[PDB]
């Protein structure tokens, strides 16, 4: 039995997307951060023709995200955002925004009105390193 | 597809060597510059504790009296490769009564590296920068876990490889002198390091055609550092 | 039964879906059919459409074989890059 | 814990080597066999019942000799039995070459148990799916042992392995006395097999061997018929 | 394909009529959808 | 030399007879003895 | 599917998928072209540079005074194969005192590379080889694929974006035999440039040439040595 | 899961197969060892005691490795057999090389090293056998040693392994006097702790085997007590229990 | 239950080796049937000869193999595995003759083949050969002897046996036959074999569709009957 | 499924599925036929020229195992070359150990064992090519044998391996191969190959002939160009 | 999914089995070691043994050679194997070349031996980390289950690693190691910063220049603990 009703709704969406009774000038946007569970009929490139993949940003992209999310913050002018971007190798844009917010939070805790580089480094440690893995510094001595 | 060194992927890529480059990425930054005057070679130390002896961090090693090397990644694999390089240099000197060319030294190290899967193990997760003078002049070579190797006028490895490489491309020309190469390497290292640059967070090495000796810097580091 | 398109069938499908496009005569549809194993007819049409869109991106006037290969890569969401260990 | 029933070199979380127990189950699913030791010797009997008349009864003998004074019967897989017989004979010959004296029953049982153990200490090799009941005579004393696929060997006074081994053991402890004789042993073993034998005991359906002072000898079908007539 | 359709019919290419945005969570799929809705100039329907 | 050779041949023939359940032939004993002695090049 | 993990597993369709993936590994390398006239065998390879200032990777390898190869695929497999054929040529010159004919060397290469495709333990050699060589039976341009199948080609091209070069060679094949060395090298350069994108052009820093001729040993021309062949080339229409 | 192979470290750094072997040791029969002035003894339960099992070895759990050494056994039967044979081989190799009995501890370490190998190299299951060692030498006199499937060993004065090992070790902790314990007191303690640990009552003698080690005129005689003396030991224990009943 | 049937060394929880049983099932994959009958002074094997093509050289289609001048064999199952076991048996017979002087008994031929099969069964290195071998030979002081060897390594002597697809029916027919005491003459033995095969197959048995191998006390040489002799035996059977 | 990954695994119904997969891999190759005439054997192989860039004779599927033995491989080409090397080594070893040319029946048997040995282990896969061995001698007549990936070998009067095995066998049975010498069997083979070839699917192709017989003194050699052209003309003349 | 084999790199280039090997060290009792101008000292958290257990066999400080000793932290059996191999190698080095083995050389050998067990599948890595102290010049090195060695002026490994090292960095001064008694007192204080029993669970071994090992008896250690308590009694 499964869902059936949900499967029937998905099948009708499939029919509307492509098949008899042409869909027309209806461009369809679909987003999901788990695509491997989708029906192959839905994933077929007659309904979802182009498959745009969003990947973890590179160093330049992460610098751009840092600049975007720190634009409105009251930070110093000497912050090396390339350093912070390199300090978050596998991190999404949301993690970059959280890092910026945590840097602001650190600058607020001790009541400074300017968020310095050390605040951003502490935020990076608190957001990325503090929850990344269990590879401790003695275990991180394996690489030099 | 990403579980053995003998399994090909639908795209044809070996999804195990790329993981070795990823292992490289989390090492430490190493800059190397080859100029007509010689080879300069800088590394961020990444000190972990004041108790730990800084001389134990062997990011720079002497392959021979004329060729030095810089590592990035696993210490064990890097030291194995460095010992292999020293052994090959000594064997070539023994069997030919001449100093091994840095290209040939890199060739031998790469030949060891390619055997990650050959017999009926895993890639050495470490990039090596081999600087040194030979019969043709100063030379700089870079090698990766796959065993591919290439001469580079100025190469950055380890962490911060992308930013250091970009800045190196910006600030490198053909006719640089050794002193200005050292200055450029040091300023790039300062700009790509989270810790404040001083005499204990980095180490320097250099080779010259007629001055193969002094393949290191000891407390003259501050001389270049405070004149930045 | 409707089977997965054969290599010749895939080449024919690409030729049909490239009828309305300004395809260069040098395109080898047999090579494309070899390069798109396990592609249904919808995927071949998507290959042709993606090749046309890429030719638009390249700012060209006619579709090339390399554009078709890039469309093949795009259809399966792959992104070809120059790996350091190949050269 | 079914996930640990495949590897022979992997302890279960309860610390049980499941594959050895499966080999023992294969042993228990074999043809019934009994072995009983009396004050005059040992008797090993087994059910050689074929699937049809077509099978040649005298072609293969289940009760086999190892030395002049050592015999050995089995319960479990058939083909593994021949391998174990060959290894036991080779071990006996090696012991004779080294020491010039026929191998003691206990020593042969120990070496055969070690041989069976060698097949349980590595993956990709299967344990011997057979259990051996070994009779011997040394130093004016009968000896009866049972070697297992696990390599564990004991010193059974009287036992039964194979199908309905519980029934054979239950029949024993009743008709078995430590002060019996070889003839009484033969009778008791035949009766114990009768407790688990389906059909008439044709002289060709039962194989009996005696380990007495004169050595180990497999009974000819005439003697088996005579004993069956004396019993039935 | 909406603002300047003439760039396609001239080349005889029918543009794709669907896009699947997929990737790791937080990579920016919903942000890109929000931007599309921000400068769509057509009817945008956020299906619940 | 002769003692150990004869003992080894006797053990091998005993194993053979046990595997066959038949009386061993003199031809087999002669063959095994001759091959064993020839393998040692007359050093036994 | 589940038959995709081993070169030792046959698919129900009768294919060895690991073999096909080894073939796919060839196109990861840059395009290389080989072609023979009645007197010369010339192979031109497009070199790839990993950095703006790093040297371009060597693409044409020297095997013997009469045999040289271009590699398209894994660097490790290419180097191992090159070492193997260097050793084979050296052994042939040591024993028979005669250069090893190209056909026998290519047959040995196929035999060696077929072993990984049948016995588990080692992946197939993920590299395509363009073998250019002169012997007493005329110049030869063989190609060796990771599936250990070798083709005696009049003119071949392998690697990324090499289909355009193959079309160019098919179109201009009839003229190759009665061509002098310079004309053959210009045809090879045109075939190589056909693979290049619109913005890219064949400069002296990314083209490697290898020529083996009647009275010429296998010589590799790089950087400035490419310029004599590069000059006089007709500019690509645009 | 990280317990499929002996060479797989758990994320917490625990070898699950080794711990599985250690816990599996609990299935083995209870065997106990007590050190005392001028003596050291092992005791063990016969476990399977079926009436149709002839008792022809008399030492199914106690083995004599060297002239002045003996070992108990608790684990897999085959692993125990191979470990004991290899212990004898190591002791005899040492004696042949040095013309001097192996000084107990070294022997333990030797065997332990081998066990460690089975917990490190792949394709080999860890030796699921733990065994006690009693001995005497010219360096530390009477010694008692405890081994583990992991190849870890330790010196002890009174310890037990197998069924109800924790209860036996607690009882030994309660009723052991360091320095002032003799062979007779050690035998009485072993009998009482076996009675308490074995769920069966009255501790029938044929279900328990005791082997002692004593120095006699420089001959380090190793004795295995026959049934007759175990009868009188059991009777002595019963009469002490009856005398202790007098308090009520 | 049936999750333990992917490696020949894995015992099922019921103590069953499923891969060996699968080899036994693969025995029938050849599609043919062979029947062996041991007479009073002769042994006879008859096997189906299915040549479903006018292009095959009927001489080489034979499933009858001469292991040794006095020991003959008939194979059932996959042809490649059967030929491999045939060459192995021939080598074992040659080794026995070289090492012991006298000719190997059929007893030992099947015993050694079964030992090799068992070794393949216990060590997970080679796939068991799914071919059943039936050996016939005049062993002196024992007369004719017929033995059957299976992929499991279980060799057994038989007064009469069969292998292939129609194994149960042929064995049942023989069991009905060998029970009524009769003079098992050579002609009678061939008659019993051909009648078994025809009854279990319901085929008129043209002489080219079967192959007959014969060993006799009078001439202890493995002889394959010519088509004329097969026709003579068939016409004698019909009347 | 499950009983399908290794050649050492028996399916519950009792068949090695890897072997069958190899057989149907051979089935996908171009057709190649072999016909033993009255006094010899002729092999005719169609070869799909995948690219015009290949020279004529490249990827030739006619292999000379010995001075008198020829092969007509069909299937995976690399496996075919390796099996050709194995057969050549077997023939050379037989010559060096016995002093005379190896009989084609015995050579076929040995190479069949070599093929079968690769269908037993999980470490190696079954050979992906099926081939034909043909020979002629004044003491053994003309002999032809066919070996499949399973390793099964027996002599054939005339056969085909590849895509159109059945289609070529229908046109092979209608020849009285026991009578005519191979001089005309050559053009008959060429006609059969041209008929079985699918021009609309396999595009262009090249027909390669070889023969071993009394007309060739007993050595197996490629058919000379004149006879090949005559046979191709005969095949083309049968368009209706 | 990338932690069930030692030769598989994680997608981010991590050898996860090698990292897991360090948890075995993290489960071991704290071992501290410092080097002075004339002495090398090393204390050990000597956890209380059972009442009936003989503590002679329980040894954590083992002397590789007369000029070099070693204290481990991790699995005890792997430690025994490594110590035996180190002793054999030091004797072999003294055999091949006359001069005695340097502490750096023996540490290099131990690190290489540990590494060679992390390069091959079917071979469990050593689960111990070692502190090797010796004279050639007083030198202190620390190994790693990964196979990397380092030179330290002062470490502490095992259960208390971060805490004892944190105490150590702002305690290892030039005057702290000025006197041998001062260095031993520093080791005692560092061990007492983690081992919260005092005296009964402290075992310190001191090797002086061109001298032999001397395990401190539980009366000299008691005297040093009393002196440390008296010195710390200045707070009131
Ligand atoms: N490239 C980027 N630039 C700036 N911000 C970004 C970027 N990528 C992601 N973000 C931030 O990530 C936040 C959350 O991401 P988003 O809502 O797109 O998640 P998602 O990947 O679609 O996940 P889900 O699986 O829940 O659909 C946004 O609010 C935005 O600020
Ligand atoms: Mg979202």
């Amino acid at each position: 039995g499964g869902d059936n009703e949900v499967q029937r709704t998905m099948l009708e969406l499939i029919n509307q997307l492509d098949g008899f009774d042409p869909r027309g000038n209806i461009k369809v946007l679909m987003a999901t951060n788990r695509p491997d569970t989708l029906d192959p009929a839905l994933m077929r490139p007659g309904r979802l023709d182009r498959k745009i993949e969003f990947s973890l940003p590179d160093l330049e992209g992460r610098t751009h995200i840092f600049k975007i999310h720190a634009r409105s913050m009251s930070v110093e002018r000497d912050i090396r955002f390339e350093l912070l971007a390199r300090l978050c190798p596998n991190s999404t844009g949301a993690e970059i925004r959280s890092v910026c917010t945590e840097a602001g939070m650190f600058a607020i805790r001790a009541r400074r009105k300017i968020a310095t580089e050390k605040d951003f480094l502490e935020a990076v440690n608190k957001v990325i390193k503090s929850y990344a893995k269990f590879s401790a510094t003695p275990r991180y001595m394996t690489y030099n | 597809y990403d579980r053995g060194v003998n399994t090909f992927s639908p795209e044809g890529r070996l999804f195990q060597v790329e993981y070795a480059i990823e292992a490289i990425k989390l090492g430490s930054t190493a800059i190397g510059i080859q100029t007509s005057e010689g080879v300069c070679l800088a590394v961020e130390k990444r000190i972990t504790s004041p108790l730990m002896e800084p001389s134990s961090i062997e990011k720079i090693v002497e392959i021979d009296a004329h060729i030095g090397c810089a590592m990035s990644g696993l210490i064990a694999d890097a030291k194995t490769l460095i010992d292999k390089a020293r052994v090959e240099t000594q064997n070539h000197w023994f069997t030919y009564n001449e100093t091994m060319t840095v290209e040939s030294v890199t060739q031998a190290v790469s030949n060891l590296a390619l055997q990650f899967g050959e017999e009926d193990s895993r890639p050495f997760g470490v990039a090596l920068l081999f600087g040194g003078v030979d019969e043709k002049g100063p030379q700089l070579f870079h090698m990766d876990p796959s065993g591919t190797f290439v001469q580079c006028d100025a190469r950055a490895i380890g962490s911060a490889s992308e930013g250091a490489q970009s800045s190196l491309q910006e600030v490198y020309h053909k006719s640089m002198t050794l002193k200005e190469a050292i200055k450029s390497s040091l300023i790039i290292l300062k700009q790509v390091m989270e810790e404040k640059l001083n005499a204990t967070n980095i180490e320097l090495a250099t080779v010259q055609p007629g001055q193969n000796f002094h393949m290191f810097t000891k407390e003259e580091l501050e001389e270049v550092i405070k004149d930045i | 039964e409707f089977p997965m398109p054969n290599e010749e069938a895939r080449a024919r499908i690409m030729q049909i879906h490239s009828r309305k496009m300004n395809v260069s005569p040098d395109v080898n549809y047999e090579e494309l059919a070899r390069c798109t194993d396990d592609f249904n007819g919808a995927q071949c049409k998507a290959v042709c459409v993606e090749a046309g869109m890429i030719a638009l991106r390249r700012g060209a006037t006619e579709l090339t074989h390399e554009d078709y290969m890039e469309g093949i890569l795009e259809v399966q969401a792959k992104k070809k890059a120059n790996l350091q260990y190949y050269a | 814990e079914r996930g640990y029933s495949f590897s022979l070199t992997t302890f279960s979380p309860s610390g049980k080597l499941v594959q050895i127990e499966y080999a023992l189950a294969a042993v228990a699913g074999g043809a019934p066999s009994v072995g009983i030791k009396a004050a005059n010797g040992v008797v090993l009997a087994t059910e050689k019942k074929q699937k049809s008349i077509l099978y040649d009864e005298r072609s293969v003998h289940k009760v086999e000799p190892i030395t002049k004074h050592i015999g050995l019967v089995y319960s479990g897989m058939g083909p593994d039995y021949r391998v174990l017989v060959h290894r036991a004979r080779k071990l006996a010959q090696q012991y004779y070459l080294v020491y010039q004296e026929p191998i003691p029953t206990a020593q042969l049982v120990q070496r055969v148990a070690s041989v069976m153990q060698e097949y349980t200490q590595s993956g990709g090799v299967r344990p011997f799916g057979v259990s051996l009941l070994i009779c011997g005579w040394n130093e004016g004393r009968p000896y009866l042992f049972q070697s297992d696929p696990s390599g564990a060997y004991f010193a059974w006074k009287a036992t039964a392995m194979g199908k309905n081994y519980v029934n054979g053991k239950t029949f024993l402890e009743k008709r078995y006395n430590e002060d019996l004789e070889l003839e009484d042993a033969i009778h008791t073993a035949i009766l114990t097999l009768k407790e688990s034998f389906e059909g008439q005991m044709t002289e060709d359906n039962i194989e009996v061997g005696i380990c007495n002072e004169a050595g180990f000898r497999r009974l000819t079908p005439t003697e088996v018929k005579d004993y069956l007539a004396a019993i039935a | 394909p909406l603002l300047h359709p003439e760039r396609f019919v001239n080349l005889g290419i029918e543009p794709p009529k669907g896009v699947l945005l997929f990737g790791p969570p937080g990579t920016g799929k919903t942000l890109c959808a929000r931007a599309v809705a921000n400068r769509t100039d057509a009817c945008f329907i956020r299906v619940i | 030399d002769t003692d150990m050779t004869t003992q080894l041949i006797s053990s091998n023939l005993e194993l053979h007879s046990l595997s066959t359940g038949r009386l061993p032939r003199v031809v087999t004993a002669n063959r095994m003895l001759k091959q064993m002695l020839f393998r040692y090049q007359g050093y036994i | 599917n589940q038959y995709d993990n081993d070169v030792t597993v046959w698919s129900p369709q009768g294919r060895i998928h690991q073999i096909e993936y080894a073939m796919e590994a060839v196109k990861q390398g840059s395009a290389t072209v080989g072609l023979k006239s009645k007197t010369h065998a010339v192979l031109v390879a497009l070199k790839r540079a990993q950095s703006e200032l790093a040297a371009h990777q060597k693409k044409i390898l020297h095997v013997d005074n009469h045999i040289g190869i271009s590699i398209a695929g894994l660097t490790a497999d290419a180097r191992l194969l090159c070492n193997f054929m260097r050793q084979e040529c050296l052994d042939s010159r040591f024993v028979f005192d005669r250069p090893l004919p190209v056909s026998r060397l290519v047959s040995l290469i196929g035999s060696k590379t077929q072993i990984p495709t049948q016995r588990y333990g080692r992946r197939p050699y993920g590299v395509g080889l363009l073998i250019a060589g002169y012997d007493d039976m005329g110049p030869h341009i063989f190609q060796t694929c990771p599936s250990a199948n070798y083709f005696d080609c009049r003119a071949m091209s392998i690697g990324a974006r090499s289909q355009s070069a193959r079309t160019y060679l098919e179109r201009h094949m009839s003229e190759f035999m009665e061509c002098n060395l310079n004309e053959l090298v210009k045809h090879g350069l045109r075939a190589l440039r056909e693979t290049l994108p619109a913005e890219q052009d064949l400069t002296t820093k990314n083209v490697s040439i290898g020529i083996v001729g009647k009275d010429l040993e296998f010589t590799i021309y790089d950087d400035d040595d490419v310029s004599p062949f590069l000059e006089g080339l007709e500019e690509r229409p645009q | 899961r990280y317990d499929s192979r002996t060479t797989i470290f758990s994320p917490e750094g625990r070898l699950y197969q080794v711990e599985y072997a250690m816990e599996a040791i609990g299935h083995a029969g209870t065997c106990l060892g007590i050190l005392a002035n001028d003596g050291v003894l092992l005791a063990a339960e016969r476990r399977n005691i079926h009436k149709l099992l002839d008792e022809v070895f008399f030492s199914e759990k106690i083995y004599k490795l060297n002239e002045d050494m003996a070992c108990s056994v608790a684990g897999i039967t085959s692993d125990a057999n191979v470990l004991t044979n290899e212990l004898r081989l190591i002791a005899q190799r040492y004696l042949l090389q040095y013309q001097e009995p192996i000084p107990c501890e070294q022997l333990v370490t030797a065997l332990c090293d081998i066990k460690q190998a089975y917990t490190q190299f792949g394709g080999k299951r860890p030796f699921g056998v733990s065994l006690l060692y009693i001995g005497w030498d010219k360096h530390y006199g009477f010694q008692l040693y405890q081994s583990d499937p992991s190849g870890n060993y330790g010196g002890w004065k009174a310890t037990c392994i197998g069924n109800n090992s924790a209860a036996a070790v607690s009882m030994l902790k309660q009723d052991y006097k360091e320095g002032e314990m003799t062979l007779k007191s050690a035998l009485a303690l072993a009998i009482k702790v076996l009675n308490k640990t074995m769920d069966v009552s009255k501790l029938s003698a044929e279900k328990v085997e005791i082997a002692t080690l004593t120095r006699e005129n420089g001959k380090t005689v190793i004795r295995v007590l026959k049934q007759k003396e175990v009868e009188q030991l059991i009777k002595k224990h019963e009469e002490e229990e009856a005398k202790a009943e007098r308090e009520k | 239950s049936a999750g333990f049937d992917r490696h020949i060394t894995i015992f099922s929880p019921e103590g069953r080796l499923y891969q060996v049983e699968y080899a036994f099932k693969a025995i029938n994959q050849g599609g043919l049937t062979s029947v062996a009958v041991r007479g009073k002074d002769c042994a006879v094997i008859v096997t189906q000869k299915k040549v479903p093509d006018k292009l095959l050289d009927s001489s080489t289609v034979t499933h009858l193999f001469k292991i040794t001048e006095n020991i003959g064999c008939v194979m059932t199952g996959m042809t490649a595995d059967s030929r491999s076991q045939v060459q192995r048996a021939r080598y074992e017979a040659a080794n026995w003759k070289y090492k012991y002087g006298y000719e190997i008994p059929v007893d030992m031929l099947c015993k050694r083949i079964a030992d090799i099969s068992q070794v393949y069964t216990q060590n997970a290195e080679m796939r068991p050969l799914g071919c059943c071998m039936i050996l016939i030979g005049i062993d002196e002081e024992q007369g004719p002897q017929v033995y059957k060897c299976d992929p499991a390594g279980y060799y057994c002597g038989f007064k009469a046996t069969a292998a292939g697809v129609k194994q149960t029916e042929s064995t049942s027919f023989l069991e009905k036959k060998v029970k009524k005491k009769f003079d098992w003459t050579f002609e009678q033995t061939v008659e019993t074999a051909i009648t078994c095969l025809s009854t279990v197959l319901s085929i008129d048995f043209k002489p080219s569709e079967i192959e007959v191998g014969v060993v006799t006390v009078e001439n202890p040489k493995f002889r394959i009957l010519t088509e004329a002799e097969i026709d003579a035996h068939l016409v004698a059977l019909a009347e | 499924t499950g009983y399908d990954l290794s050649a050492s695994t028996f399916s519950p119904d009792g068949r090695v599925f890897q072997v069958e997969y190899a057989m149907k891999a051979v089935e996908n190759s171009s057709t190649a036929i072999g016909i033993r005439c009255k006094d010899g054997v002729v092999f005719g192989v169609e070869k799909l020229v995948l690219s015009k860039l290949y020279e004529e004779g490249s990827n030739k599927r006619l292999f000379n195992v010995d001075r008198h033995v020829g092969m007509a491989v069909a299937g995976l080409l690399a496996d075919a070359r390796s099996l050709a090397d194995i057969a050549r080594e077997e023939a050379s070893n037989f010559r060096s150990n016995f002093g005379y040319n190896i009989p084609l029946k015995h050579l076929a048997d040995r190479v069949a064992m070599y093929v079968h040995a690769y269908t037993l282990y999980s470490a190696v896969r079954p050979f992906g090519c099926s081939f034909m061995l043909g020979s002629y001698s004044v003491n053994d007549g003309a002999q032809l044998y066919m070996i499949d990936p399973s390793g099964v070998s027996y002599g054939y009067w005339g056969c085909a391996i590849g895509k159109a095995r059945q289609a070529a066998k229908t046109e092979i049975e209608k020849l009285q191969m026991k009578e005519m010498t191979c001089r005309d069997i050559v053009k008959e083979v060429a006609k059969i190959i041209y008929i079985v070839h699918d021009e609309v699917k396999d595009k262009a192709f090249e027909l390669e002939l070889s023969w071993v017989g009394e007309l060739t003194n007993g050595r197996h050699e490629i058919v000379p160009k004149d006879i090949r052209e005559e046979a191709e003309k005969y095949a083309k003349e049968s368009l209706k | 999914s990338y932690d069930r084999a030692i030769t598989v790199f994680s997608p981010d280039g991590h050898l996860f089995q090698v990292e897991y090997a360090q948890e075995a060290v993290k489960k071991g009792s704290t071992a501290v070691g410092v080097r002075g101008r004339d002495i090398v000292v090393l204390g050990v958290e000597k956890k209380s043994v059972a009442k009936l257990q003989d503590e002679r066999t329980v040894r954590k400080i083992c002397a590789l050679d007369d000029n070099v000793c070693m204290a481990f932290a991790g699995l005890t059996a792997d430690a025994r194997i490594v110590i035996n191999r180190a002793r054999v190698e030091c004797q072999s080095h003294r055999l091949t070349v006359e001069d005695p083995v340097t502490v750096e050389y023996i540490t290099r050998y131990i690190a290489s031996l540990k590494q060679r067990y992390t390069q091959s599948n079917g071979r469990r890595p050593f689960g111990i980390s070692a502190l090797i102290v010796g004279f050639d010049t007083p030198r202190l090195y620390q190994t790693d289950p990964s196979g990397t060695y380092h030179a330290w002026k002062a470490n502490a490994i095992g259960r208390g690693a971060k805490s004892v090292r944190e105490f150590l960095e702002k305690n290892y001064t030039d005057e702290a190691i000025e006197t041998d008694d001062l260095t031993i007192k520093l080791v005692i204080k560092a061990l007492l910063e983690v081992v919260q029993s005092g005296g009964k669970n402290i075992e310190l071994a001191v090797m002086r220049r061109d001298q032999s090992l001397k395990i401190l008896n539980p009366e000299e250690i008691e005297k040093y603990v009393a002196e440390i308590e008296k010195e710390k009694e200045e707070n009131e």
